[PDB]
């Protein structure tokens, strides 16, 4: 009988700029599903993060940047 | 007595006689800041406008300068008390020279320490080049280091009282100041990152570029004193245009040894 | 103003012996302070094309 | 025996006149508003 | 050398300062020249680029 | 610092007067204190007015204390002990000039 | 809320992030009518009561025993001041617990919002833009410069939190009567939390300049019921 | 004259480029004012540009070539050689390129208008919205190129002024013993040393990201545009008290004469007014609270801006217990420096509940703060000005100015500019925006009548220009007859009139004991003190 | 005569003080020239000809590695991130010129719209 | 023959303040290479006495109108402050002694005769 | 004998700031006592039916 | 001694009294004041009083009889030739806003009575 829910605090990110709690899940994700991905429930909670706090035109902006082999952010581990 | 001395000044500030230079500079400045701002946006076709007014921005300032060395060893109105303002003239604007190199201190502090999002975690940027430090800007150092150290020589062997041992510890002090402009205009153009590659390729070529622009500045102060070592000018007692270019030579020293350490150590 | 000081003699104008009245050479010279931006409201709504 | 009343000649016109042009001062507002309402 | 003939040159003269010198008749009649020009090239192309006609 | 440092310091000054200046200087800066002097040194004001020969001086004395006074009634004790000073020289009150 | 002509006050609270603000502003306005009821009264005794004193009393400089009194009595009010700013300035960015998270951008001249949590049965990030209803197309009774065509609806009595920022030029996001202002950098993103506490419509503004526009742009926030909000958030 | 190096003929040059820009200054502030009287866009056509044009027109016309050349220019190059006893300024000429950059400045200003596009940005020209993405047009490169010609001028004036007052001052005069106002030009000339190379920096980043396309500030690029937030406000405060500590100046001097006193602890002032500059440094993100900085950077921000009600408060206190025990000569000097104790008193307080970071967030570019820098600026910076005006020109000019016309432009400045600025902090506590074109329709009713009162402050300027006109013609026969006051200072209470005219001035100040007007060489022998 | 007895009276000491003070002028720059002109061709100059060979030894083989990056052409560029070239309002003396100066070996600017 | 100076006794304007000639191949030592108005400083520098006065007025005495202070000057108008008989009695006050016209220090009373020179 | 009369201005100080306290106190009592809690008061008048 | 019919309502005499005169009264009166007093004549012991402490000169107001009168005569002739002259550029202007004519406002309000905006205070928008 509680529908809503969202990120909660996370401490790492404590102050009012946001503007890398955005990044650090989104490579987080794609850091997951690339390294190791154990199975698709335990790092898609990188994907409930990022899916928040991040524009929609952000994200096809990176997935175009990762498309090309020209994203800035480390994604490949191995 | 009382009539020779009544036919002088009474005080020892020098009252300059009225000359068209503040008024020809002030004519070069808007038809600088008009001829900028036009050719930037089309409006002219061909960068031949600002090639002229900097051109008569430089020649109305070199003859400002004509004027000064004339009230200075022809007139010589430059007393006691002239001479400390002078001196003390000159080091309120040093000041400003230094500070304007802290908003360029501060746009590199706020770009490294804080890295951004639209590039990489880390600084420089991933695929950005960077400058090692281990190799020719070394070079720049010890050249500079030891120009802050063959400059003072030559300005106390003026006081020593020999011109053709000071005269040599100044056209030595004068390559150095062009060696310096030669190899960093050799790794501005052997680099691999221009001025719009980002950021890092923007508070590096500023904060070096206003300072590689103040050395050409810095030469050319180094060039008059050699003139007018060899035309008989600057006295052993008597050289406020001397101590006046010693002073922006070990400041450039400075500013250069802040340089190296954050935009060479630091950001590498 | 290096000579002649003196009353009327301080000020870059030309007060009194003037062969024109003054208060034209007074009141047109602020008011050319004060319709400077009434020609560049003038102009660059001229340019937006109303009127 | 005095002193109480000398001072309260003076001050007792000077803390109503202070505030009949503070209230001026301050308040004048609040006669804009009254009037128009519109 | 050649100073202490300039001090008695520039000394009792009554000339203008920047005039004093012999060697300044070859000076500002040019600079005064290439002055007059580059002053009003800037200001001569300002009611072409207000209305908006460019190179 | 005092007040009967006050009184020797003002009972000195209006015994070294000699002129016109230096006496309109001193009462000047007599009366620009904080407090009223006590008659004693008026009284000496009064005297180095005839010292200069001046009488509206004189008179600007008894206007100057009828405003530093404080309060009505020590205007009236202030004239009281003045009892022989005002009439051995002959200066009147402002009030009763009616000028 | 909507502001009223003439109106001499803040609008009406929806927040207690903003009901702290206005226990902070009439807290501290009434230790600026202390101040201002000191200066103004020696204003008018010194005025009215020495321009008729002939004799100047030239011979006070110093004053010791009230230059010490006028340096800490300033410094004792500030202090006063500042310990109910600072308890609401660190309770007011407690972004501890929330509930639902909404994202705010701002297109230089139009809003764009999305709630991109997947809490609803369809399966999309919704979102849609809002733009100012122009003057030719008003209806009457619209609020001019205030009401826009497709507001934002959020629930009542739940934290929320806005992600705020632009992809133009810098604009800000700024409501009234919830106390909320970020200026919405486009390089970064910033964030507020602030539940409503009362249903009902809010207005807002844009406050930073971004260009010929700037005033084209509002932010209709209208709290609904929460078995009233999932009814439009299922449907659009 | 034209290229003349001395020093007392620029700074009526100066004067001669405020009250001209300050009517450009004026009319721009009365066009903004004429569209914001009524919901709807009247007088302008359904423009939006073109008023914001005309506000960063109308804010730098102000600032910048009002209130900066005529304290530290007109007021500044008269008074500082004089006040001090210097024969002339220290560096003659660089103080006559000081001035002539600045008609240079104001072409490049009003050229910057006439050009298609004009600058949308607002004074504080921020960066995404002046990159060459947004104003495609070559409009706000001069608008900077001003403020380059502008910033070269405070800067080799306050050069100019600091080695002036270090070593040309004359024998007796000590540094404690110099007047409050030659401290308040030598106070605030470091502070235009050390804020315009932050400007001069901040600026020409800007002027490269357009022109140069160097990413500075652009966003593709990690260019964040909150440094430029950073860069412009650490010149932005310090230029907001250079523009008030020359104010204070005059007022210190005003207050001592009409009232014959000397300053309350004047050694204790000279304290007070130089922790204003030292302090004025450690506050710059209090015009930033809100852009995301985070909690414990808002917290000392807040402090730091609270520290600065101490000194000023100081100087309030000073001055109200200066005119306390002496006697007052209300004439119109008086008149603008008793009003300066009250209206920057209410601007000063509306400045202590904008410093706390927790209420600025309801607060910031509201017209809350709109209403409060015009009460340190409209009636700080101006009534000082004129204030400035009133007290000395008998003595420059050699003419008085029909002091009995001057009550009623000062009683149509105080209660025609009160009727502007105070309901501006009605409309911002509840909510109107800064910088907007029209409003909604909630606001018609403070906007109508704070555009009443612009009228009446535009009428006294007008007023002025006929007392600055009959100050000129028939000024000297203003000092034959009754109409204005000759002598500033009455005597005494036991002072014989024909004993006051021997010894006239009795000044603390060496300029009212010159010659009216000055001669040129006016120490051709050095003066001693005591 | 009236009004010209004399200026000044004789100090007499400060000179032979001041000229005593002047006489130390030459005898102090005599021996900082000494001890400044050791260090500038003996110390320093030793450090400048040493490594300036040594930073001659990177040129021969870094501009070998420029020779290295235009013997192949290397159309295949590595397709630069999207900060490397800001091209808002293009460069209004060249035609696609970056900079004021720089070699196209390593500033190539090649555009991959595909 | 316009005969340089090489002492303050013989000036007679700025005729004679040339200096003598430069020797070639060597350094100007600051007495040969002068102008003449630094040139004048010099050779009071050479002696004990400073050219320009650099003195605080007497501000021992307060003295009467019948035994005033001497100010020399080279003009009529030397500007006087007169902060106190012990230099720190009342603030200051500035006066303007003129010829044949002393002034009188209305706070604290000292007397200023010129003696014009 | 006139009794010594001083200190005429130090008691015009004293008896100043303190009605200057108490002339701007009462009117600084009427906006935290008479009107912050004129509006306070209809906030939790208003805010205790919203529970009902 | 000295004429009674000369220094007699020495207070309008003085001002229009020609200047070769003016210092001459004094010069006789100066003259008279080396005596033991309250022998003088009394209007002329109140002559020396308007010399050298009258209202004439120096100790002039700074606002003569006529000006206070005068400043208020100035300002209320300012405010009221203003607002004459706001009137006259708000004729000749734009034309008025469509919703501000008090046809909006009278349901504007029953919008926001419908979403409860404004609880206290007030939500009544009419300004015509
Ligand atoms: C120098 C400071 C200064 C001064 C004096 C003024 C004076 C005035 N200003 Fe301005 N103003 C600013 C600085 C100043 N302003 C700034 C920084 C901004 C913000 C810009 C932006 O937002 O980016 C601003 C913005 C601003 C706005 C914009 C509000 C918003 O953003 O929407 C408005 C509109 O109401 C306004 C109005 C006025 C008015 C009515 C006056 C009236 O006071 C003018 C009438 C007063 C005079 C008649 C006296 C001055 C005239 C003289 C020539 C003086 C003569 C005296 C001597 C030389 C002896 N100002
Ligand atoms: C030039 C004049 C001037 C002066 C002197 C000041 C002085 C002060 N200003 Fe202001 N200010 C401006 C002009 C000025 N300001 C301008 C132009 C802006 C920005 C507009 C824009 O962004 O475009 C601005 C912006 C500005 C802001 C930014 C708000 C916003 O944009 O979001 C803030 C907030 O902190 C602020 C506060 C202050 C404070 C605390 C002082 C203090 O120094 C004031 C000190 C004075 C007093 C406090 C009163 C005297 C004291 C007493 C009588 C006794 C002591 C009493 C107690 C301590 C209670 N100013
Ligand atoms: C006053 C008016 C404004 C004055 C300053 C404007 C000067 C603008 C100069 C811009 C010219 C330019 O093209 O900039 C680039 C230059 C050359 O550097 P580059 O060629 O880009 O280096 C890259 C090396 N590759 C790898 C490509 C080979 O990079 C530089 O060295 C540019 C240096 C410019 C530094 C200017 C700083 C001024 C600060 C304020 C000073 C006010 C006085
Ligand atoms: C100090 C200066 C005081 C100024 C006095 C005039 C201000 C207006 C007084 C009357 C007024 O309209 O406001 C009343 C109180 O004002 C005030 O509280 C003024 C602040 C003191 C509130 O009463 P209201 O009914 O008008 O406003 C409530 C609407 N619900
Ligand atoms: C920034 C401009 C430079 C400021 C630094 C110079 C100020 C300190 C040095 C100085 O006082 O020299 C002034 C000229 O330098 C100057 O300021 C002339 C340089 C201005 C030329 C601007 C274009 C440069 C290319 C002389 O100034 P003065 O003539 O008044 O002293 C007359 C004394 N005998
Ligand atoms: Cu978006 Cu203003
Ligand atoms: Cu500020
Ligand atoms: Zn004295």
């Amino acid at each position: 009988n509680s529908p809503l829910h969202t990120v909660g605090f996370d401490a790492r990110f404590p102050q009012q700029n946001q503007t890398k709690h955005c990044w650090q899940s989104y490579v987080d994700y794609h850091k997951c599903v690339n390294m190791k991905g154990e199975d698709f429930a335990p790092c898609k909670v990188f994907w409930k993060t990022y899916n928040a706090l991040c524009p929609l035109d952000w994200i096809e902006k990176w997935d175009d940047q990762r498309e090309k082999g020209i994203f800035a952010g480390d994604i490949n581990s191995d | 007595t009382h009539l020779e001395r009544s036919r002088h000044q009474q005080h020892p500030f020098h009252m300059v006689m009225p000359s068209p230079w503040p008024i020809v500079v002030s004519f070069a400045l808007l038809s600088l800041a008009l001829s900028t701002a036009l050719t930037m946006h089309g409006y002219i076709g061909n960068m031949n406008m600002v090639y002229l007014a900097l051109f008569v921005l430089l020649t109305s300032s070199i003859l400002w300068f004509r004027d000064i060395v004339a009230e200075a060893t022809y007139l010589g109105d430059h007393t006691m008390a002239v001479r400390k303002g002078i001196n003390l003239g000159f080091l309120m604007f040093v000041l400003s020279e230094v500070l304007i190199f802290a908003g360029l201190f501060w746009a590199y502090f706020h770009s490294a320490m804080s890295p951004d999002v639209t590039l990489g975690a880390c600084w420089p940027p991933v695929g950005i080049e960077a400058v090692q430090p281990t190799e020719l800007p070394l070079l720049n150092t010890i050249i500079l280091l030891s120009s802050g150290a063959t400059v003072t020589y030559s300005h106390h062997a003026l006081i020593a009282g020999n011109r053709n041992k000071a005269l040599s510890g100044l056209l030595i002090t004068f390559w150095l100041i062009v060696i310096f402009v030669t190899c960093q205009y050799i790794e501005y153009t052997n680099a691999a990152f221009t001025i719009s590659d980002g950021v890092y390729g923007s508070v590096f070529y500023a904060g070096t570029g206003l300072h590689f622009l103040h050395m050409v500045m810095l030469a050319a102060m180094l060039g008059v004193n050699y003139w007018r070592m060899r035309n008989y000018h600057l006295t052993a007692g008597h050289h406020v245009g001397y101590e006046t270019t010693i002073i922006y030579t070990h400041v450039l020293d400075v500013i250069w040894l802040f340089l190296y350490v954050v935009f060479y150590w630091w950001g590498v | 103003v290096h000579f002649k000081d003196g009353v009327y003699e301080n000020i870059p104008f030309k007060v009194k012996g003037r062969k024109t009245p003054y208060a034209l050479s007074h009141f047109g010279f602020f008011a050319i302070g004060f319709a400077v931006p009434f020609v560049a409201c003038y102009v660059q709504l001229k340019k937006s094309g109303a009127f | 025996e005095s002193w109480v009343i000398t001072e309260g000649r003076r001050l007792i016109p000077e803390i109503f006149q202070w505030s009949a042009v503070l209230s001026v001062c301050l308040g004048w507002p609040g006669a804009v508003y009254f009037f128009s309402k519109a | 050398n050649k100073v202490i003939q300039l001090q008695k040159i520039f000394q009792s003269s009554t000339k203008p300062l920047w005039w004093r010198h012999p060697r300044s008749a070859l000076y500002l009649y040019p600079f005064y020249a290439i002055f007059a020009v580059a002053v009003v090239t800037p200001l001569l192309y300002i009611p072409n680029a207000i209305r908006g006609i460019k190179a | 610092e005092t007040f009967e440092e006050f009184t020797a310091r003002y009972e000195k000054e209006f015994d070294e007067a000699y002129d016109l200046f230096e006496v309109q200087r001193v009462l000047n800066n007599c009366f620009s204190y904080d407090l009223v002097p006590a008659p004693a040194v008026i009284e000496k004001a009064l005297r180095a007015a005839r010292r200069v020969n001046d009488l509206p001086t004189a008179i600007r004395v008894f206007e100057a204390l009828k405003y530093k006074v404080e309060n009505e009634d020590q205007y009236k004790a202030y004239l009281d002990e003045l009892k022989d000073v005002r009439q051995e020289l002959g200066v009147p009150l402002k009030e009763e000039l009616f000028p | 809320d909507v502001p009223t002509p003439y109106a001499c006050y803040f609008q009406d609270s929806a927040t207690p992030n903003q009901e702290g603000i206005l226990e902070l502003h009439d807290n501290i306005m009434f230790y600026l009518l202390v101040i201002l009821g000191l200066v103004s009264w020696m204003l008018y005794t010194i005025v009215m009561t020495y321009s008729k004193n002939p004799i100047a009393y030239k011979y006070i400089k110093h004053g010791q025993t009230i230059e010490v009194i006028w340096t800490i009595f300033p410094a004792v009010i500030l202090l006063i001041i500042a310990f109910p700013s600072f308890i609401l300035l660190y309770l007011c960015d407690e972004v501890i617990s929330p509930a639902m998270t909404i994202k705010a951008i701002g297109y230089q001249w139009y809003w764009k919002y999305e709630y991109s949590d997947f809490i609803n049965d369809s399966g999309e990030t919704v979102e849609f833009e809002s733009y100012v209803i122009p003057d030719e197309l008003l209806e009457e009774g619209q609020l001019r410069l205030l009401d826009t065509d497709t507001s934002m609806v959020v629930p009542v009595d739940t934290h929320i939190r806005f992600v705020v920022t632009a992809a133009d030029v810098i604009h800000d996001f700024a409501i009234p009567s919830l106390g909320i202002k970020v200026d919405a950098t486009p390089g970064r993103l910033n964030q507020v939390s602030a539940l409503i506490q009362r249903e009902g419509v809010f207005y807002g503004a844009c406050s930073e300049l971004c260009g010929t526009g700037h005033a084209n742009m509002p932010i209709k926030i209208e709290a609904v019921s929460l078995p009233k909000f999932l009814e439009w958030l299922n449907e659009q | 004259w034209l290229y003349s190096t001395n020093a007392k003929d620029i700074a009526v040059l100066y004067f001669m480029l405020a009250i001209f820009s300050g009517m450009a200054g004026t009319a721009m502030s009365l066009i903004i004012r004429l569209e914001l009287a009524a919901p709807g866009s009247q007088y302008l056509h359904g423009n939006s540009q073109l008023f914001n044009v005309l506000v960063v027109g109308h804010a730098v016309l102000m600032i910048f070539f009002l209130v900066m050349p005529a304290l530290i220019g007109g007021f500044g190059n008269y008074l500082l050689p004089l006040m001090i006893g210097a024969t002339d300024t220290a560096f003659p000429r660089i103080n006559n390129i000081a001035f002539w950059v600045l008609p240079m400045g104001l072409v490049c200003l009003v050229t910057s208008t006439l050009v298609e596009s004009g600058a949308g940005t607002g004074w504080t020209v921020y960066p995404p919205l002046s990159s060459i993405q947004a104003h495609s047009g070559p409009s706000v490169d001069l608008a900077i190129f001003a403020l380059h010609l502008t910033s070269i001028s405070s800067l080799l004036g306050a050069i100019n002024f600091i080695v002036t007052t270090l070593n040309m001052r004359t024998n007796g005069m000590t540094m404690h013993k110099l007047p409050l106002f030659v401290w308040s030009i030598f106070i605030t000339a470091f502070l235009l040393l050390l804020s315009l190379p932050v400007l001069s920096a901040g600026i020409t980043m800007l002027l490269l990201d357009r022109n140069f396309n160097t990413s500075f500030f652009e966003v593709s690029g990690g260019g964040d545009p909150i440094l430029y937030e950073h860069l412009f406000w650490f010149f932005g405060h310090p230029e907001v008290y250079i523009l008030i500590i020359p104010g204070f100046g005059i007022i210190s001097h005003v207050v001592s004469t009409y009232s014959k006193k000397p300053v309350f602890g004047e050694i204790s002032m000279v304290y007070a007014m130089a922790s204003i500059g030292l302090l004025g440094f450690l506050v710059w993100s209090h015009h930033m609270y809100i852009v995301g900085l985070d909690a414990d950077t808002r917290a000392y921000f807040t402090s730091a801006t609270m520290i600065i009600a101490i000194p000023t408060g100081i100087k309030i206190f000073s001055w109200l217990a200066t005119i306390h025990g002496g006697s007052i000569r209300l004439a119109t000097p008086m008149l603008y420096a008793i009003a300066f104790l009250f209206l920057f008193t209410m601007g000063g307080l509306t400045g202590v509940a904008l410093a706390n970071a927790s209420l600025d967030v309801a607060f910031h570019d509201t017209y809350y703060v709109v209403g409060h820098f015009h009460y340190v600026l409209s009636m700080g910076a101006i009534f000082s000005l004129f204030a400035g005006y009133y007290y000395w020109s008998p003595q420059i000019l050699g003419l008085n100015y029909n002091e009995k016309l001057a009550q009623i432009q000062f009683w149509l400045i105080f209660i025609g500019a009160n009727v502007i600025f105070f309901p501006m902090h009605f409309l911002g506590i509840n909510g109107m925006p800064r910088r907007i074109p029209d409003y909604p329709d909630a606001f018609a009713g403070w906007n109508y009548v704070a555009s009443i009162g612009s009228f009446i402050a535009t009428l006294s300027l007008f007023l002025f220009i006929y007392i600055l006109y009959d100050q000129l013609v028939n000024g000297l026969n203003n000092k034959v007859n009754n109409k204005s006051v000759i002598y500033n200072k009455a005597p005494d209470f036991v002072e014989s009139n024909t004993i006051f005219n021997l010894n006239t001035v009795k000044s603390s100040s060496i300029e009212f004991l010159l010659t009216s007007p000055p001669a040129v060489h006016s120490f051709n022998t050095p003066a001693v003190q005591s | 005569n009236a009004l010209k007895p004399a200026f000044g009276p004789p100090d007499k000491v400060a000179a032979q003080k001041f000229k005593e003070s002047l006489m130390a002028t030459e005898k102090h720059a005599k021996d900082t020239s000494n001890m400044w002109v050791k260090i500038s061709v003996w110390v320093a100059l030793p450090a400048i000809a040493l490594t300036a060979v040594n930073t001659y030894f990177v040129e021969k083989e870094h501009a070998e590695h420029r020779e290295h990056l235009k013997h192949v052409p290397d159309s295949e560029w590595p397709r630069d991130y999207e900060f490397m070239n800001i091209r808002s309002k293009p460069f209004f003396w060249g035609d696609g010129d970056k900079t004021l100066f720089w070699n196209p070996v390593v500033n190539r600017h090649i555009e991959h719209d595909d | 023959v316009v005969k340089t100076a090489q002492n303050l006794a013989e000036v007679n304007g700025p005729e004679t303040l040339i200096g003598p000639g430069a020797k070639e191949g060597t350094v100007p030592t600051d007495l040969d290479q002068e102008t003449g108005l630094a040139r004048l400083e010099l050779l009071g520098k050479l002696e004990g006495i400073d050219v320009f006065d650099t003195k605080p007025l007497d501000s021992s005495r307060k003295g009467t109108m019948k035994d005033p202070i001497i100010i020399e000057s080279y003009d009529d108008y030397r500007y006087v402050g007169c902060t106190g008989s012990p230099a720190g009695s009342h603030t200051i006050m500035w006066l303007k002694p003129t010829v044949n016209e002393v002034a009188r220090c209305w706070e604290c009373g000292s007397v200023y005769k010129l003696n014009p020179v | 004998t006139i009794a010594p009369i001083t200190g005429t201005i130090k008691r015009r100080v004293i008896m100043d700031i303190v009605l200057g306290f108490s002339l701007g106190g009462v009117m600084a009592s009427y906006w935290w006592w008479g009107f912050h809690m004129d509006k306070i008061n209809k906030r939790e008048k208003f805010y205790a039916e919203l529970a009902e | 001694a000295l004429s009674n019919a000369a220094v007699m309502d020495l207070q309008s005499r003085w001002e229009n009294m020609p200047s070769t005169e003016q210092q001459d009264i004094v010069s006789k009166l100066s003259e008279r004041q080396k005596l033991p007093w309250a022998q003088l004549t009394e209007p002329e012991k109140q002559a020396v009083w308007y010399i050298s402490y009258g209202e004439w000169g120096p100790r002039r107001p700074v606002l003569n009889k006529g000006d206070s009168s005068f400043i208020a005569k100035g300002v209320a002739a300012g405010l009221l030739f203003s607002v004459g002259l706001f009137a006259v550029v708000r004729m000749a202007g734009g034309q008025d806003a469509k919703t501000m004519n008090k046809e909006w406002q009278l349901k504007s309000d029953e919008y926001l009575k419908s979403k409860n905006a404004n609880p206290w205070g007030g939500y009544s928008q009419v300004q015509s």
